[PDB]
């Protein structure tokens, strides 16, 4: 019941971060969310010898209706001392992104029970703004671990082990991960038997609870990376071919042997653009060559804990959208193609926000860590509307991408 | 005696690593020096200050002005090396509330606490730091010592500490009187209600004596200043405000300490004033790093000055806030990257008004304009009334469909209606996706060299059309787009063009309507009176028909 010594590192004052508007209901929400908390001594008021902030803000987590409580801790977590004390820090399962399905569960419900080191509250300092800079802004700190803080796993780490000694053992066929506030359950059981498996998690989660309700369903073994094909035709326009040529240039720099001599060969001239041309046999033997290579995977693309994830985003048009993770230019460690259905259809940005969440989740189970974005959007745009579509208790980061690529095209 | 309840202290560090200051009291001379005597003699006297031993280190220099147009002596800490030592404050500052914002309250006080500061205690342990020495007549003995024992005048952490400590005595009377609204901000208290007069002025009073029992002083008989009250730039009335009336000064020659209170004191009127510009002033400044510097005035601004001294003539009001009604934004393509907007709940009436401009891009067009104009009036409008307003804007429903599904960026507009008022924002031309059959298709190419800055540009065809034109003072880059321009130029009005320009897609894939450069904007032009183009890219240096049989041609 005794605090766990936490310090920022050296040469690093605490976050002061500007918090930035929100609507009216949300200030509402916020407020009476916090009056709980302050009853519950999860947080208390602060004055202003506190010179800290972090931003906060409201939302609805999916499939409810009841506004919840984000707090942006990303700038504290750059500042906040990587826990390497004891252990140094929790493995990632290698065994997580190889099982026929995963659920995410959320256990920050549990942080609110493990007091915070006094010394550090101050660190937590948040603000509910007002309209108009009419009256102050309300501020609190943490007493409790927050939601949201990278510490706050890192130091339920050993006490949410003697939660799940048992079941690791009763189970040591599941692999069961914790980033952030949530707890990744990944089986390669059947998926009645899986969902079963998991309710079996709820209720051994509620024990504890003397001395959180619903189910995410990932599915890492339905889905793998993903090849670069080229079309088939029987006759070919001269445009055809030089999408064709456009693309295997593309991708030569990719796949080493790729070869278009014998393609741009027939790109000779300038006939019409809808114009069929016969493929010569240097020319169809030239494209099976490449259509072999583009089948092996790239050689020598490892992952590099040492190095960024970038991942990089394309909007395809009709609520379809393609993405690429990396550390190095071509040296893909994931592709994907996201798709619609998914209160998409008129809005981009939620289409937008929603993906960026996806691929930071698939990027948790392959890594345990999140990747920077490049987000195909103007900065205003995105930070005005973002966090009226975030969902995750997490935030990844991201900068703006303002020229558009050709390469669209060829994910497409 | 009724007791007061005392005021909770808020500690009080100096700065990590920080001694605390050691300033020499300067030479005053004797009349100044009786002057500060005299006002110390009565504070001690109050319990705000109080004289310190031999032992107190730290000094900070204090002075005494004349209070002009008055024979009373004012007082004065000179702060600013405990400040340097004193630790960062929690800081509301941030944000001065808009007029517009305001809601309609029948009835409305301000009461300025310019007093009670004094009232605040002080953190006893650094009470210390406060110390001040009042050099003695001829230096013939030790100069009288003193420290602080309430918030000291013009220090860092003053305004916060009372503001909390305000906010705090504040709660439970607002809590116990929902029927009235108290803002707070600087050191005025604004308080508001719907009831009348009457009842009003009755709970002026109870918060005047729950004021008293913590030892903060109101000022009872009435203020001589009521509403309406000049504050802070604007004119705030019981049904309407409006900016306070703020003159352009008049130069033959304009500096650069001129333009820049010309441009700030017409951003200023754009606020209620619709339609404000001030563009061809803020190029003479952008230009330009000298606060002594003159620009004569361009052809284009001695217009626009004439148009600023013609709608800062007759009196624009803004009206208050009426959170029953739905909030309107209007926007309005002024021009030369310029927007206009309106933001109000009635017709005719506005609450406020603003202006955009454009950001300093290499190419653009009008609905990103628009777009980028849309976020500015909504965290504007979150800001001021806590929600974003319904959009009245000049473009069709089906040119913003066109754009978004169409534009390689995810883009958003919130809730927004069509408003037909031109100048409408349009899409000025449409790429095909797929190749057109029956047009002419150009290969084009062009390069310079960079040494000789020499080169050429041209295309040929499928029909063999032909053309390469040579180029004096170019680059790459210029003659990759002059072959575009050529084969716009010399064809139908249907084309394919295939280019290896990776530098011209991304222009035109872009999709300006307007550029800086002007080969760009002739490009443009013939793109918008062309009925289909399909503008084709492969890579380079594959010799790929059209850009090998002019790749051979335009480097010959
Ligand atoms: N008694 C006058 C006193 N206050 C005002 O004039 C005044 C006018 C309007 C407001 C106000 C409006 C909105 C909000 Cl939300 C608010 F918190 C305050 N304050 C002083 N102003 C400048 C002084 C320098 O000597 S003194």
């Amino acid at each position: 019941i005794e605090t766990v010594p936490v310090k920022l590192k050296p040469g690093m004052d605490g976050p002061k971060v500007k918090q930035w508007p929100l609507t009216e209901e949300k200030i509402k929400a916020l407020v009476e969310i916090c009056t709980e908390m302050e009853k519950e001594g999860k947080i208390s008021k602060i004055g202003p010898e506190n010179p800290y902030n972090t931003p906060v803000f409201a939302i609805k987590k999916k499939d409810s209706t009841k506004w919840r409580k984000l707090v942006d801790f990303r700038e504290l977590n750059k500042r906040t001392q990587d826990f390497w004390e004891v252990q140094l820090g929790i493995p990632h399962p290698a065994g997580l992104k190889k099982k026929k399905s995963v659920t995410v569960l959320d256990v920050g419900d549990a942080y609110f029970s493990v007091p915070l080191d006094e010394d550090f509250r101050k660190y937590t300092a948040f603000t509910i703004p007002s309209i108009n800079n009419e009256t102050p802004g309300i501020r609190y700190q943490y007493n409790v671990l927050p939601q949201g803080w990278k510490g706050s796993p890192a130091i339920f780490q050993s006490s949410m082990t003697k939660i799940l000694e048992p079941f690791k053992k009763q189970n040591p066929d599941i692999v069961i991960y914790q980033y952030m506030d949530d707890l990744y359950v990944g089986s390669d059981l059947e998926i009645g038997q899986h969902r079963t498996k998991i309710e079996e998690l709820r209720q051994h989660l509620l024990r504890w609870g003397l001395t959180l309700w619903m189910g995410y369903e990932l599915h890492p073994d339905k889905w793998t990376v993903q090849p670069i094909v080229l079309p088939e035709k029987d006759s070919w326009t001269v445009n055809d071919i030089q999408k064709l040529v456009g693309k295997l240039n593309w991708a030569s720099q990719i796949y080493p042997g790729i070869k278009v001599r014998q393609l741009s060969k027939l790109l000779r001239g300038t006939k019409a653009l809808t114009e069929v041309i016969p493929l010569t046999e240097e020319a169809e033997l030239e494209l099976a060559e490449n259509r072999e290579i583009l089948k092996e995977p790239v050689h020598g693309v490892y992952y590099d804990p040492s190095k960024d994830l970038i991942a990089e985003i394309q909007k395809q048009g009709q609520g379809q959208w393609t993405y690429q993770i990396y550390q190095e230019p071509f040296k893909n460690l994931k592709t994907g193609k996201y798709a619609r259905m998914r209160g998409a259809h008129t809005n981009d940005v939620k289409q937008l926000t929603e993906a960026v969440q996806k691929i930071t989740t698939e990027s948790i189970v392959i890594w345990g860590k999140t990747p920077k974005f490049k987000l195909p959007i103007q900065k205003e745009t995105w930070e005005t509307w973002w966090t009226e579509y975030w969902q995750a208790t997490w935030i990844p980061e991201w900068e703006f991408v303002n020229t558009p690529p050709l390469v669209k095209l060829w994910y497409q | 005696m009724v007791p007061i309840s005392p005021i909770e202290t808020v500690p009080v560090k100096l700065k990590p690593g920080m001694d605390g200051p050691k300033v020499k009291q300067w030479p005053l001379t004797e009349e100044k020096i009786k002057a500060l005597v005299e006002i110390c003699t009565e504070m001690e006297k109050e319990g705000k200050i109080s004289k310190i031993g031999p032992e107190n280190p730290y000094n900070t220099p204090v002075f005494a002005i004349k209070k002009k147009d008055s024979t009373k002596w004012r007082k004065l800490v000179d702060f600013r090396e405990l400040n340097k030592r004193t630790q960062d404050f929690w800081e509301v500052q941030l944000g001065i509330p808009h007029p517009a914002g305001l809601k309609k309250k029948k009835s409305v006080t301000v009461l300025d606490v310019g007093d009670a500061y004094f009232s605040v205690p002080l953190d006893e342990d650094f009470r210390k730091y406060t110390a001040f020495t009042i050099p003695s007549i001829n230096n013939e003995t030790p100069g009288i010592r003193y420290q602080y024992n309430v918030l000291p005048q013009g220090w860092k952490g003053s305004p916060a500490i009372f503001q909390s400590s305000m906010t705090k005595i504040l709660e439970p009377f607002a809590a116990q009187n929902p029927d009235i609204v108290i803002y707070q901000y600087m050191d005025d208290l604004y308080v508001g209600s719907d009831l009348e007069i009457g009842q009003h002025r009755t709970k002026i009073e109870e918060l005047r004596q729950h004021l008293l029992r913590w030892g903060l002083t109101t000022p009872d008989k009435k203020h001589q200043k009521e509403p309406p009250f000049l504050w802070m730039g604007y004119e705030l009335h019981p049904d309407k405000w409006t900016v306070q009336p703020i003159v352009l000064p008049e130069k033959d020659s304009w500096t650069v300490n001129d333009i820049q209170k010309l441009v700030g004191k017409l951003n200023w009127a754009s606020q209620i004033y619709p339609g404000i510009k001030v563009r061809q002033l803020s190029k003479l400044l952008r230009g330009t790093k000298a606060l002594t510097e003159v620009i004569p005035l361009t052809e284009e601004a001695e217009l626009e000055l004439a148009e600023n001294r013609e709608i800062l003539k007759e009196p624009v009001h803004g009206v208050y806030y009426d959170p029953s009604k739905d909030l309107i934004a209007e926007i309005q393509k002024q021009g030369q990257g310029q927007w206009t907007y309106q933001i109000y709940q009635e017709p005719f009436k506005n609450l406020k008004t603003g202006k955009y401009a454009r950001m300093r891009g290499a190419h653009t067009n009008d609905v990103k304009q628009l777009t980028e104009a849309v976020q500015k009036i909504t965290t504007e409008s979150i800001v001021i009334w806590g929600k974003t307003p319904k959009f009245k804007l000049p473009i069709q429903k089906e040119t913003w469909e066109t754009w978004w599904t169409e534009y390689w960026q995810a883009t958003w507009i919130p809730e927004w209606e069509f408003v037909n008022t031109p100048p409408l924002v349009k899409l000025w031309y449409q790429l095909e996706k797929e190749p057109i059959v029956g047009a002419e298709t150009f290969y084009v190419d062009g390069a310079a060299n960079r040494e000789t800055k020499l080169g050429k540009a041209g295309y040929v065809t499928n029909k063999g059309r032909q053309k390469v034109v040579p180029l004096t003072n170019t680059t790459n880059q210029k003659t990759e787009l002059q072959a575009i321009y050529l084969a716009l130029q010399d064809s139908g009005l249907e084309v394919n063009i295939v280019t290896d320009s990776q530098y011209a897609l991304g222009i035109i894939q872009a999709q300006p309507d307007k550029s800086e450069s002007e080969l760009v904007n002739q490009i443009i032009e013939q793109l918008i009176k062309k009925e289909k183009v399909y503008l084709a890219w492969v890579p380079a240096h594959k010799g790929i028909g059209g850009n090998e049989q002019v790749d051979k041609l335009v480097s010959a």
